[PDB]
């Protein structure tokens, strides 16, 4: 049961939450900041 | 030219240029704790 909680923990990382993508540098290289920052929020709510 | 971990995670790289097999570890990181008496008693810390 503890191993396999972990892994969920460790496999949620991998989810976008219909952001545009599930990496940071992504986001930072590709919008502009106004809605980057919306994509950042959107994941950070997810992950939380 | 890329191997993963059980988690899927990256682990090894074959060097683009001389094709060798290069092993992947993350940094170093962990958590910081101090030991120390009642300040009644003296000012001396340990850091673990
Ligand atoms: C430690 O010293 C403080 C003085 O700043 C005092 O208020 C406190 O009661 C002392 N604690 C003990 C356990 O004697």
């Amino acid at each position: 049961q503890n191993a396999q909680a972990l892994n969920t923990l460790v496999k949620q990382l991998s989810s976008n939450f219909g952001a545009i993508s599930s990496v940071l540098n992504d986001i930072l290289s590709r919008l502009d900041p106004p809605e980057a920052e919306v994509q950042i929020d959107r994941l950070i709510n997810g992950r939380l | 030219q890329f191997g993963r971990d059980i988690a899927d995670t990256t682990d090894a790289v074959r060097d683009p240029q001389t094709l060798e097999i290069l092993d992947i570890t993350p940094c170093s990181f962990g958590g910081v704790s101090v030991i120390t008496p009642g300040t009644n008693t003296s000012n001396q810390v340990a850091v673990l």
